[PDB]
């Protein structure tokens, strides 16, 4: 509690910085309040970062390649520039997937340009186009290519879009130029839109004319889960188990042919909205498929999805609904009575990128765990819109938070657990906090759903509950 | 489903019969997954010495690469300096990367700032985002000194960082005494190594160049190790330990071994130990300087004679036995310190080790990739041993490296079947040991998933990996280990037997099948 | 046949098809073998509860043991004083055994004698083998002590050990200011460790029980330390350099650090450094003397508080973290020297260690087996890493020491499922390890035989052996490692979760199956 | 070399020993002269050793329950006493086998009584027949049981030869009591007879009365042969491919029933007449079965043993030795052109038990290498008489050596290799001399055979050149 408390805290916090940063960064720290609906008024968001503030955003090539384009298994992705970008962003994410790799999935793999000053001075468009030859030479199984630009691509004019088009028409082959220059935007969200309007222009509409596939009133597409740890698949099967057929699964352990036949179903079920609201919004408009978000963290707020998802279809999907969360009632319920005592009263601090800091509430409050801060790396202010209703009076919200703010928010606050990712870990646990990975699940998972929430809240008493974090003092000190 | 006593991660949770049948529904319905047979044919295909040659005719395409870019090395450079802030001019998207990278590897907080340069900046350079940003990091994190390196994109749109500085430091934003050493760190031009060269010469310039005229050569009695782009603790503390036997004062310049070690005692610090600026200073006044990688310090080798008068000797990383007595002697010459007992008692100790594992270590034989200096002392060590390389592997080598290291294999029986690569990523590794098997790789965690490849095609042509080198993702606290000196070959040399053995114990652990040889005693 | 460019030894040499079919027929026509269908019967039987309660019903077979017996503890012991050489009355057949044993686990030279003692002596006893034995010793090797020790015929025949010394000194066969340390050492009672704790009283008793008069508490200034049976050396160095980095002084009683770890440069060292009799001679001069495995030392731990009247504190095998800091700070206790920075940034570092790895760490379940003192401080230890210990077994263990542990395993809540079994063998550990499946295995070599049984049941049956202990006979060089202290418990976290990481990338490896969890980054 | 000389190295050597063991050890140790043939004229073998001077030697339980019953796999061996006897050798000696260990096979696995010193006052009787019991109830598939005395049982008032016969009357199985005690001799030699005279009392002869088994003019029996890395192994092989039928194998991968099928065949091939001439000699007494020693070391010998075997049989076999020997030519030709140059003029030097000192010598000869020095733990005079005609002029040869008389006679005559076992493996490695383990074939092997010579050359040539043994030497001292 005690609101004067937490913006004298803002205050002190703040003094340390010069007069314009300081005046850029008031505006984003808030106190959250229920009752406000419009966050514009309260916080702002999707700004650039102030330099040399170790802040934690990522590039547009990040939210491109790495996020939405980068799980497509079927495809195979040219980081085109120098070799730094694929190498960083090689296999860091969990994004899972089930193929061979390298003969028919590509997703852990690097494909580069690997530019030289050669490149940079006279351009790589003939170096692209027999790139382009050497893959389909090399790589026969690949169902499309997808060339992600870094920074020097921008920079020097290299004509992607038009290699993309010779070469896609002279092998008969979908070639999708994405231009995700780093430089572009302030964070990985623009990368999410140029991923999105990419798949719009080049993938999306390929079988508008087709008129093969067949199509059942119960048709959903599963957009913007990304199959961390296998979520996606802990979230389908319950979708299964409703009576429904989930045609399309963007974009973990998707393949271009879900993406093809997305157009064809009757229902987008939007996971991340930050990341596809675009693409869902254009779905909308130009095929008339309605979309909704869900959340599957926590069995309240699994539950109260499916049967909002229930509703959208007849009686007997409504029945399967029932049955279903009747069948999974007591899993839940034990997994709650073993750890909720474990846990009860404890304080958590989360930091993500734009979409778990808001969506990860329900399930720890449905383990007794109370929320007192959260924010985001890059969320625009209809998340804030969204997140300051899920959020109990007086709690920190911080937007582009950086290193300095972020740890002596928790010095001062001391919360029990800390979510956020590797950048924050080491420097929270050697401040002798627990702290988990929200990005990767700290390589477990998965968390959606039934059968993630019994891994999450394992997760959770495991760390909070370490003998580790005990033995910080030594006995003589 | 999951059990409340016993609860299943992915693994072994999406093996259960329900998960199965939903992944095989999905795989038939809206996949249009390549039939098996197809997906078979096509990977013993990539199998085979004509996928091979396919494979080498390659000069676009870059698949796997075993490099990173100058920046990274630039920050680890920095990070080894008396609070001293790396500072990247660019984008921040790269110095995301650049944490995360080494996060993963070191396990440890790395701190690192950017101007955040964006499309405004490309228009019109990024004059404004340095000032910001010195002034902010400044107020901010308190560093004594300020180590600036370079984005691709700072370096396309030509941003000209000294005149940044200056005028930055004109303008009031940042003190004039204040030390901003820069170094330009181009991405399209060589690899790590050479950003850690180009910012460590730019930090020994700044330090240096101007003041050059009371520097007397073998003043302070003492003697420069630059240890290069080192990802291993335990080399800066063994080079520590042994010159330290010697009885040989030492200034190691860019020592990091403090800041990405730190302990945790329930505090934060973002700056810990490293190199002093009067020890930068005072660096021109030692006897000599010695490299401990060469072969991507030859700027600062370049700058070091030049300026600094110094007789640089010509040696090789300490790694193995004969290059670390080369190195023993040499320092020993120079200053005049003889070589203690207890060196020799290691080196016995060392060489007692070989007799014992020189029945398991003979006639093995290695594909190994990594950096120059690092894969060349491996090269020499692997040949002291008996091992035969057959794959060596050096994606940011170039040809005087590869004339140097087929000199060194010409002069051993045990080289005749080795060959050198420069240029060439993990795609081409992966050819050659599906069509020239060795018996081990040794590498970074990347050559993983080639292990995985070869146990498609059968067990008995799976090739299994020692993870030695950088970065190591998928194993703990193997940043501790040693590489130089005698403790560094007792730690390959125990790590490369016990792999042997571990394999041995493996392949004759069918019960009455292959147990036969499942000895007790090794 | 053999191919001249790839010569294969027994393994894989035997799989070929001649050597199969020689085999097939000689098992078909010869042998009488049980049928196969017999044999997996019974194979599955043994892997069951009922055969598991019958196992347990054993009073008079000892299946698989995990101990040896008394003079190989003496023998150790005797090996850590100066020039000393270990002199077994009694048969040779026990002295070569001793030192195969010794040379298979410390791949290095052990010396030791015996009188062989023949039928003879069995009706004359054995006093002339004992002074032409001690002459020729003497004379031969040049020792300055000889310390003795007995096989099991020595005992049962009841040979005096002190009139055969006397009389050998009296006859002049010996000097008689030659010190002779003697030690019975029954082979029916206890194991190694009590052989190692009465050659250990013996010498004390030796050099000190005559010469108390002049001897005063505290008058050097030094703490006693008595190591007890080990067989690692990276211990031995710990201990020395902890108490060297806090400045106290301090006399190591029973050094074999150097002897077993010689230097090989061309010549044979048999003796190498050792404790000295002036150490021993003014250890009653001491402020304390500590016991580093009291759960073997306990008729030390008397002859000292009785003679010496040193008030030896209750301190547990320094192994862990609570556990070292208690030694470090009784250690400050007794010498008044506070304990350093380096000590307490070594502490830090190991925490750091364990907050890395405790999400793989946490929930394991181990079977781990080996001496009461190791046994008991890596139960500890993995209590600290949030471990589950499930099957303790100690072959030479006594109740008070299992009550000791039960008290421990109560005292933290990962100690549920923990069950101590004192006086068990390997046979009712491989029961236990099949009908209550841990995830691994800590102990000895010996132990791979009970995981390629597991492996014979099934894969997902199969349960990991991880070498900490004694013997090791299948690695190599494994004896140099570290247990006690920080660098111990940073080696021990280190193996533990590389070992976890190892089995879940085999686990992962299959490609289209399981390979979904193939993380690079772990 | 120099005849003078090595008297005059045997002086000095001995100069050091007091009048009593300086008198005991110069009867063991010669100078060969190839001439004479009785070896008592020159040599002293079989005899006590001198106490407190670092012998070799083993005792009786090693030969007995170590070497001879011990390979036997169908049947479990007690070590009755205390725990240490069984502990050290177990597992220690490479006598492969094929079985499932624990269920049909037993020869890796430790089994004892574990005597303490309720056992030693009151005596082990009574726990010996409830140990058999258990036996019987653990091991159901088991083929007999062996109880190997240690020092106590002989010591003590134990009567196991009752405790066996009743047991085995109750039990309808075979239990052979073995009476190996340490003390028993010398040497280990007392243990080869003591288990010769278990095995005729107690095994052998349980067929004597049955003629079920179909016999066959080509019948042999490999005597001697413990399987040592699959050494008999690739002996018996080539016996197949002479066209002989090989019925039992003693006793390395060896069974009880071809133990007891033995006395049925019609040639005994002993390789280790050291260890089982008395079983051999008593077969030629009883049943008739002529007996002749062979050796497979090396090309020659091989190649000699064979025409020797097949002379003792009719044209049919000695036609097939001539097929098998031209069809193994090529391959030791190869071993030896590939080999030899890398081994021209090598010395060496050998301490090994029984048979192996002199059997391997013409292997090495084979390869063009001199043996300047051998010797024997606890051969007989017969032993060195054969020794003395396999050996050049003016070579050193040695009983019993001990440590400081074999360390200063390598250091005079400084060969190029020395072959002896474990506990002067490291001892000669610390003084820069190669060493070949001659017990176990340093964890390799076979070395039997034409198989096996391949391995030996391999084995003898990464020892010698190894790069390690110039390296003891720092540049600097
Ligand atoms: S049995 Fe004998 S000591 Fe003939 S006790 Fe010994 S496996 Fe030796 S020279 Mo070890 S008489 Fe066999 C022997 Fe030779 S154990 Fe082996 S190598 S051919
Ligand atoms: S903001 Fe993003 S990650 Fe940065 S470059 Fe731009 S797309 Fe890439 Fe790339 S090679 Fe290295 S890491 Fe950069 S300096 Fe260039
Ligand atoms: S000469 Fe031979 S090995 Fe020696 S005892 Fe006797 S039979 Fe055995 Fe056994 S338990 Fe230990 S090792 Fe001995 S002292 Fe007794
Ligand atoms: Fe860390
Ligand atoms: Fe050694």
């Amino acid at each position: 509690m005690s609101r004067e408390e937490v913006e004298s805290l803002i205050q002190e916090v703040l003094e340390v910085y010069p007069e314009k940063a300081r005046k850029d960064r008031n505006k984003h720290l808030a106190v959250n309040d229920p009752a406000v609906t419009q966050s514009k008024k309260c916080i702002i968001s999707n700004k650039k970062s102030q330099p040399g503030l170790m802040t934690i955003r990522g590039c547009a090539y990040a939210g491109s390649k790495g996020v939405v384009w980068g799980p497509i298994k079927d495809m195979i992705h040219i980081s085109h520039g120098p070799v730094g970008c694929g190498q960083y962003s090689r296999a860091g994410r969990r994004n899972y997937y089930i193929g061979t790799t390298g003969v028919n999935a590509f997703v852990t793999m690097n494909f580069t340009s690997d530019f030289q000053e050669k490149d940079i001075v006279f351009g790589g468009d003939k170096k692209l186009a027999k790139l382009i030859d050497e893959v389909e030479t090399l790589f026969p199984l690949n169902k499309g290519i997808s060339v992600q630009s870094e920074c020097p691509i921008g920079l020097i004019g290299d004509d992607i879009e038009s290699v993309s088009k010779v070469k896609g028409a002279e092998l008969s082959k979908t070639i999708v130029p994405v231009r995700c220059e780093g430089f572009r935007g302030v964070s990985q969200s623009l990368g999410h839109h140029i991923a999105n309007d990419a798949v719009r222009d080049w993938v999306l509409g390929k079988r508008d004319e087709d008129t093969t596939f067949a199509s059942t009133p119960y048709d959903v597409a599963i957009i913007g889960d990304y199959n961390i740890g296998g979520d996606a698949w802990s979230s389908r099967i319950l979708l299964e188990e409703m009576g429904l057929r989930c045609v399309a699964q963007w974009s973990g352990d998707g393949s271009i042919s879900e993406i093809e036949l997305t157009p064809k179903v009757k229902l987008n079920l939007v996971h991340c909205y930050r990341s596809m609201n675009y693409i869902s919004r254009h779905m909308e408009e130009k095929y008339g498929i309605p979309w909704m978000e869900y959340n599957f963290f926590g069995p309240t707020k699994t539950i109260e999805s499916l049967r909002a998802i229930a509703a959208k279809f007849d009686e007997s999907i409504q029945k399967k609904c029932e049955e279903v969360i009747a069948k999974y009632k007591p899993e839940w319920e034990a997994v709650v009575a073993k750890y909720r005592p474990r846990l009860e009263g404890k304080r958590v601090m989360l930091y993500i990128g734009g979409l778990r800091p808001r969506h990860v509430i329900g399930a720890y409050e449905d383990l007794g765990m109370e929320v007192v801060g959260t924010g985001y790396e890059f969320a625009h202010n209809d998340d804030y819109d969204r997140t300051m209703k899920e959020m109990g009076d007086s709690t920190l919200l911080y937007d582009d938070v950086t290193g300095y703010e972020f740890e002596e928010f928790v010095k001062r606050i001391k919360p029990d657990l800390i979510g956020s990712g590797i950048k924050e870990k080491f420097i929270f646990q050697k401040m002798g906090i627990p702290f988990r990975e929200m990005h990767s699940w700290d390589y477990s998972g998965p968390y959606h759903g039934f059968d993630g929430f019994a891994i999450f809240a394992r997760d959770m008493d495991m760390t909070l509950n370490n003998p580790c974090w005990k033995k910080l003092q030594a006995p003589w000190e | 489903s999951q059990q409340v006593d016993k609860i299943k991660a992915s693994y072994p949770l999406f093996l259960d019969q329900d998960y199965k049948d939903m992944l095989a529904k999905k795989r038939d319905g809206f996949e249009e997954k390549y039939p098996q047979d197809k997906i078979d044919e096509v990977f013993q295909w990539t199998t085979t010495k004509e996928y091979q040659e396919l494979n080498f005719q390659r000069e676009a395409l870059t698949v796997n690469p075993a490099k990173a870019c100058q920046p990274l090395g630039a920050v680890l450079c920095a990070l080894g300096f008396e609070k001293t802030m790396p500072y990247v001019h660019g984008s921040q998207g790269c110095v995301a990367y650049f944490r995360s990278y080494f996060n993963r590897h070191f396990r440890e907080p790395v701190s690192c700032v950017s101007d955040s340069m964006t499309e405004d900046a490309a228009v019109f350079g990024g004059q404004q985002n340095m000032k910001d940003g010195l002034q902010n990091c400044k107020a901010t994190y308190k560093p004594d000194m300020i180590a600036v390196s370079t984005t691709c994109m700072a370096e396309v749109i030509g941003d000209d960082l000294n005149a940044f500085i200056n005028n930055s430091k004109k303008e009031g934003f940042i003190p004039d005494e204040f030390p901003v050493p820069f170094a330009h760190t181009p991405s399209f031009v060589g690899s790590h190594v050479t950003g850690w060269d180009n910012m460590f010469e730019g930090i020994a310039r700044y330090f240096t160049l101007k003041s050059m005229d009371d520097k007397v050569v073998g003043s302070n009695k003492k003697i420069n190790i630059v240890p290069g782009f080192e990802t291993y603790l335990g080399n800066f503390r063994v080079i520590k330990r042994m010159l330290s036997e010697m009885g040989v004062g030492y200034s190691l310049l860019s020592d990091p071994e403090e800041v990405l070690d730190t302990p945790a005692d329930g505090q934060f610090r973002m700056y810990a130990g490293g190199t002093t600026q009067e020890e930068m200073k005072d660096a021109p006044n030692a006897l000599n300087t010695v490299l401990l990688q060469p072969w991507h310090l030859e700027k600062t080798k370049k700058f070091v004679e030049g300026t600094w008068k110094h007789e640089v000797p010509k040696l090789n990383i300490p790694m193995g036995l004969d290059w670390t007595d080369e190195f023993l002697m040499k320092v020993s010459e120079i200053s005049g310190q003889p070589i203690p007992a207890s060196l020799t008692k290691e080196r016995g100790r060392l060489v007692d080790m070989m007799t014992d594992s020189h029945t398991w270590l003979h006639g093995k034989r290695f594909a190994l990739w990594g950096d120059p200096d690092f894969v060349m002392g491996l090269v020499k060590f692997l040949l002291e041993l008996g091992c035969e390389p057959v794959h060596i592997l050096c994606h940011n080598g170039n040809k005087r490296w590869k004339k140097a290291v087929d000199a060194i294999l010409a002069a051993s029986p045990y080289g005749k079947n080795a060959t050198v690569y420069i240029g060439k990523d993990l795609w081409h590794l992966r050819s050659l040991v599906f069509t020239d098997k060795p018996d081990f790789m040794i590498g970074n965690s990347y050559g993983k998933f080639i292990q995985r490849d070869t146990l498609h095609k059968g067990k008995e042509f799976e090739v299994p990996l020692i993870r030695i080198g950088f970065p190591i993702f998928d194993r703990h606290h193997l940043h501790r280990s040693t590489t130089l000196g005698y403790e560094g070959a007792m730690q390959i040399l125990t790590t490369l037997v016990n792999s042997i053995l571990e394999r041995l114990d493996e392949e004759t652990r069918g019960m009455q099948a292959t147990d036969y040889n499942h000895d007790l005693v090794r």
